[PDB]
RNA sequence: GCGGUAAUUCCAGCUCCAAUAGCGUAUAUUAAAGUUGUUGCAGUUAAAAAGCUCGUAGUUGAACUUUGGGCCCGGUUGGCCG
RNA sequence: CCAAGGACGUUUUCAUUAAUCAAGAACGACAUAAACUAUGCCGACUAGGGAUCGGGUGGUGUUUUUUUAAUGACCCACUCGGCACCUUACGAGAAAUCAAAGUCUUUGGGUUCUGGGGGGAGUAUGGUCGCAAGGCUGAAACUUAAAGGAAUUG
RNA sequence: CUUUGUACACACC
């Protein structure tokens, strides 16, 4: 059983929104994970590294484990979660949960001539976390994801077949480069392109239209 | 304010600014035509007179220079031209 | 700018937009040209001419009343000085400061401002030589500065 | 956008702000959607009939949401003399 | 547009300059307020009352658009208007929070006071800054009773009044309830006034 | 002219070998090739596909033994 | 304007500044001064032959307690003394 | 001192578009500014603009749309041959389907696409996307 | 960093791994290196703004001068007609 | 007493005379400093708020003189130019913090100087200036896997 | 127990 407490969770329990694109369309805050793995059943998880963190006290050193998890399905939707916990299996468990609540879409585009399905990104983009800057550049077909294997795993979970990557800063800090890559793949839907210059009729929210299958 | 008319500012605010900070720069000074007691001899005096301006007929000095607008003497009759 | 100080203050004149001006002035052009040549006959710099026609009579600028500017008609009327007014005021300020320095040796900021004044003098002399309003080989030295004020 | 011959692609064509005409991201949690009901000749609003104005998080964070809302409200005619073009 | 029955009628204008709503703040002035109108000597300012009336009928058109009346939240941490927001709660759907606004009330689903609305209405954005900040997280529109020096950031519809007066806050809140009650349709008489006196929406010292 | 001449030559060569299909002749499916399409055209796997060997290793020892 | 000149006729300044700042690296100065030719024991060569002079029992640095079983040799081409470490286990019985 | 007037112009456009305002004042309006804004206007990036003239140098008032991401100048104006046009558009454009590099050729100031169509080259001025 | 009598790191056996008729070591050099920075570094506190000013060479330097409107001719990409 | 200087005011004059500066020169508690804002100069733009200093404009504003004029000193509103102060972060940063240390991978407004892990070492030598003390320029052999910055828990 | 300083971390031996 689920028994959600949100109007959004109650409406997706009822089956009112049949695809996740209304959530990003109306910028609704995803608030419980069961919305995500009900609407997106095809996502897989991978845990990159487990690093011990130490908090030093007057009596020994308290140990916990920080686990980073990247989830997502191989067409469109990516999530990244970082959670520290006193036990390791709870750390991957809360990691996949937090990575489920952080699902964002990807602007996949064409490097040229727009022939088939979209293989690369639409534009160059960057992300910065700490001292780490990650730059993503569109690449021709069959070039592959030329990247360090952590962010290579991230964008092959994203759905890109080929991209060029550049990095600057202390990239050996894994959390900072994964968060910078997450910001870079999140900024792809921040750029305004001339194919998006057309105006839209501003669609009405599902939170308002189906408001009597809501919480009240 | 993120939408405003830079082409047509209101008269109060365009008179509010410094003279070089308007739409087109222009002087805020003016010329007066001043009549002195005795002989008529209408004179034109700039507002920031910068010197002791007298009537051409006789030494009947109308303004004394001051670091801003120059003060005019006690017996005058001036109009803005 | 203000190369010989640190001030950034802006204070100047704002010339009006009316190039033909001012539709309340009744004197003729030749009246004010004879006014400038009569006023420059008694030995006045063109800045004093401009302010003195600006305040005694109604003259906004002599450029807009006549067809041309001031020492253009002075050099056409044969009253152009052998050196123009800005360099002349700079060199007379220089010989005044040098007179102070020969009077009092220890005014050492006066030495500093003397170097500043001769720097401005050499810059204007270079500009006036490359436009040949001064002949080439003209150079400023202090012994000729004592008599060049005239 | 499109590929060569039909088959509409680019899932989630995003909304655009009605004030600065920039697009609104998926996690822009400060962005809002003002819904104004319109009135038909009786002083009463009709349920389901709206005009709709989307505001991004940046203009709302700068405090300029109310002046821009004044401008788009007066542009649509439902407001009369609050916002002036001449400032 | 509007069918011109919603203009500022003279008796409501008599109420607004009876409550001294036009007495705004001092010469301190937020630059995002062009409602100032003949800045008066002593340094106090007079606001365009007609602009306040059109902003208030805007706020009524905002509130009437929401289907469920229980999905609007009235905030009062300032001690001068808890009775007014409670009478708004009694007269409409209008769930109130009077007094201390608990942090994590719009986020943080675990808490016992978890509301998540479609609208929040405040009195003073300076005093209710936590409610405005929490509305900024969950994509919530804001209607406010702003000042001439109030921090208008994250504020969508700002009704220009003064919140330093006892009469003005309660009476403006009363006109908001009156106009939303006409727009919903229970108050069927557009010309006739409401039988409820504005003296109901006032703060009393005991 | 350079693109036309060398592109038509390159797709002509790749469709002559068999590493590229006859309907993929747009010079960008050339960028979509993989190494398995090259590996499928060796004489080893062709002897296997023709049914003379029953394995790739029997194909190797059949080819090398003339 | 970010330090360096950016004018279209300022290539000489960039070249001379790049030379002066190229002298600040370690490998460039080591190559251009010919320090491998002059002050290196090998004279810039990869290998060198020599005559063993004696054996040493060189201690290992901290924290490590061992004796490293080195030798002192003299190079044929220059004639300077050189300490060399005999690599593996029991090989000091081969280099007497 | 004020060296590149076009640089200050494009910087003013960039700052006004980053702040979100829909209008911007430019001082003091050389000809290449007018041609630059004409090129940006014909591609649907800015819209209408206005030439205030005082008797000194002129001012420009531009109405800004939301369509502009970044406009920039390149200083100094490098000499660009034919191969350097697509080396530059590889260098400093976002993608291969949009974005325009502006260069002044002897046949006027134009974007890189119609410079490719006219088969001319020149000196690089700036870029817009 | 391992070895101080329970060595996953030494000496051997077994097993496994990587390249393979090739594989290791030393030296130099290139990429990695946005640690030479034109593209493309940094200078408050991590290495680094000359004590301040004048000043020659060097580098760089406000705006403005023919624009717009028409009338024809003929090429390339297309396009039903195939 | 002597000259100099900034800002202001200006419908005064010149006309691009300019910005930064190797060499060189002046000043510097002989040429130094924790000579510091540890933040080069010039130019443009970008959120505020009040106080203060110098000037100017206006307000039948207040007060004083000769109730009353002009002044002056206040007050109000403004504007220019300063030393600064307080709040935020759209932005920057590794952070402390910053309206500049912002408009820098969406990387070019102009220009001068300096640095390339830590010691050896601002040492030796060679020049150069100084009466001297010293000042400027200034290595290498060798040695080492860290020195160092900002924040968090004890 | 708060604040403050540290070049202490096998921690002021």
């Amino acid at each position: 059983g689920w028994v959600p407490v949100t109007k959004l969770g109650r409406l997706v329990k009822a089956g009112k929104i049949t695809t996740i694109e209304e959530i990003f369309l109306h910028s609704l805050p995803v608030k419980e994970f069961q919305i995500i793995d009900t609407l997106l059943p095809g996502l897989q998880d991978e845990v990159m590294n487990i690093k011990p963190v130490q908090k030093q006290t007057r009596a020994g050193q308290r140990t916990r484990f920080k686990a980073v998890v990247v989830v997502g399905d191989s067409n469109g939707h990516v999530g990244l979660g970082i959670k520290t916990a006193k036990e390791v299996a709870g750390a991957i468990r809360a990691g996949i949960i937090i990575a489920k609540l952080s699902v964002i879409p990807i602007r996949r585009g064409y490097w040229g001539t727009n022939l088939g399905q979209p293989h690369s990104l639409a534009t160059k983009t960057t992300g910065k976390c700490g001292s780490v800057t990650v730059r993503l550049i569109p690449a021709p077909r069959g070039s592959g994801i030329v990247a360090s294997p952590a962010v290579k795993k991230l964008l092959q979970l994203a759905g890109v077949e080929d991209v060029y990557t550049q990095s600057n800063g202390k990239t050996r800090t894994l959390e900072n480069t994964l968060k910078a890559a997450f910001v870079a793949i999140g900024n792809t839907y921040g750029f305004l392109t001339p194919n998006l210059w057309a105006e839209q009729p501003l669609p009405v929210s599902p939170l308002d239209i189906y408001s009597d299958e809501a919480s009240a | 304010v993120l939408v405003q008319d830079l082409l047509h500012p209101t008269a109060a605010s365009e008179a509010r600014k410094h003279k070089l900070k308007t739409l087109v720069q222009g002087p805020r000074s003016y010329f007066l035509d001043v009549k002195c007691p005795g002989c008529l001899n209408i004179t034109t005096v700039f507002s920031h007179a910068q010197t002791a301006v007298t009537c051409e007929s006789c030494s009947t000095i109308l303004c004394t220079p001051t670091g801003g607008k120059a003060k005019l003497s006690e017996g005058t009759s001036f109009r803005r031209k | 700018g203000r190369m010989h100080s640190a001030g950034k203050g802006i204070s100047s004149s704002a010339i009006p937009y009316s190039r033909n001006a001012p539709a309340w002035f009744k004197l003729s052009s030749e009246s004010v040209i004879e006014q400038i040549v009569k006023y420059a006959r008694k030995g006045l710099t063109p800045s004093q001419i401009g302010v003195l026609l600006r305040d005694a009579h109604g003259v906004t600028q002599a450029r807009v009343i006549t067809g041309n500017k001031i020492m253009r008609i002075l050099k056409s009327n044969g009253l152009a000085p052998e050196i123009p007014e800005d360099l002349y005021y700079l060199i007379k300020k220089a010989v005044s400061v040098r007179k102070h320095l020969e009077r009092n040796r220890k005014d050492k900021d006066a030495k500093f401002r003397l170097i500043l004044i001769e720097s401005r003098i050499h810059r204007l002399a270079r500009y006036y030589r490359t436009v040949a309003v001064l002949p080439p080989n003209w150079k400023y030295e202090s012994a000729t500065a004592s008599a060049l004020v005239n | 956008m499109e590929n060569d011959k039909g088959q509409l692609v680019e899932l989630y064509v995003p909304r655009k702000c009605s004030a600065t005409n920039r697009i609104i991201k998926a996690d822009d949690h400060a962005s809002v959607q003002i819904n104004v009901a319109k009135v038909d000749e009786e002083g009463r609003a009709i349920p389901g009939e709206y005009v709709t104005y989307a505001l991004s998080g940046y203009v709302r964070s700068r405090g300029e949401s109310d002046d821009s809302l004044n401008r788009l409200a007066q542009n649509d005619g439902l407001l009369k003399n609050v916002w002036s073009y001449s400032r | 547009s509007l069918p011109a029955t919603f203009d500022l009628t003279p008796e409501d204008a008599q109420l607004l300059l009876a409550a001294n709503t036009h007495l705004g703040a001092r010469n301190v002035q937020v630059h995002q307020e062009p409602y100032v109108f003949n800045a008066r000597p002593d340094g106090v300012h007079v606001i365009n009352v007609g602009k306040t009336w059109e902003k208030l009928v805007l706020a009524a058109r905002i509130i009437a658009a929401i289907p469920n009346p229980e999905d609007v939240v009235a905030i009062s941490s300032r001690t001068f208007g808890q009775r007014a927001v409670l009478k708004f709660a009694a007269h409409t759907g209008a769930t109130p929070i009077a007094g201390r606004f608990t942090p994590g009330s719009f986020t943080n689903y675990i808490t016992r006071s978890f509301k998540e609305p479609r609208l929040v209405i405040v009195t003073d954005p300076r005093s209710d800054a936590q409610a405005i900040k929490e509305a900024s997280y969950v994509n919530i529109p804001v209607i406010a009773l702003t000042d001439l020096d109030s921090p208008s950031e994250f504020v969508d519809v700002a009704i220009p009044c003064n919140n330093r007066g006892k009469h003005s806050i309660g009476l403006i809140w009363y006109l908001l309830a009156r106009e939303v009650l006409r727009l919903r349709g229970a108050l069927v008489d557009r010309t006739q006034p409401w039988s409820i006196m504005p003296d109901l929406y006032f703060y009393r010292d005991p | 002219p350079k693109r036309l001449f060398e592109g038509n030559a390159l797709i002509r060569r790749l469709v002559r070998v068999g590493v590229l299909s006859e309907d993929k002749k747009k010079l960008d499916y050339v960028l979509a090739l993989k190494v398995e399409d090259f590996l499928e055209r060796r004489l080893q796997t062709q002897v296997y596909k023709l049914g003379l060997a029953k394995s790739v290793h029997h194909a190797r020892v059949l080819i090398t033994q003339r | 304007g970010k330090g360096k000149p950016r004018g279209l006729n300022s290539a000489r300044k960039l070249r001379v500044h790049r030379r002066n700042n190229r002298w600040a690296e370690n490998n460039y100065k080591k190559r251009l001064l010919g320090t491998a030719f002059k002050s290196s024991p090998f004279g810039g060569s990869s290998h060198a032959k020599g005559i063993v002079l004696e054996k040493l029992g060189i201690e290992s640095k901290q924290p490590n307690s061992a004796i490293r079983k080195c030798v002192r040799v003299q190079l044929i081409k220059n004639g300077k003394k050189v300490t060399a470490f005999v690599p593996n286990d029991g090989c000091l019985n081969f280099v007497d | 001192t004020r060296s590149s007037v076009l640089a200050d112009a494009l910087n003013a456009i960039n700052n006004a578009e980053k702040t979100g305002k829909r209008q911007v004042l430019i001082r003091p309006s050389s000809k290449v500014i007018i041609k630059f804004l004409q090129v940006m206007q014909k591609h649907g990036y800015i819209g209408e603009f206005e030439y205030i003239d005082d008797h000194r140098s002129g001012k420009i008032v531009v109405q800004l749309n939301g369509r502009l991401n970044k406009c920039g100048v390149i200083s100094p104006r490098f000499n660009v041959k034919i191969g350097d046009i697509e080396k530059w558009t590889a260098n400093l454009l976002p993608a291969r389907q949009f974005g325009y590099v502006i260069l002044t050729t002897s046949a006027g100031i134009m974007d890189h696409e119609e410079a490719r169509r006219k088969h001319v080259s020149g000196k690089i001025l700036g870029f817009v996307y």
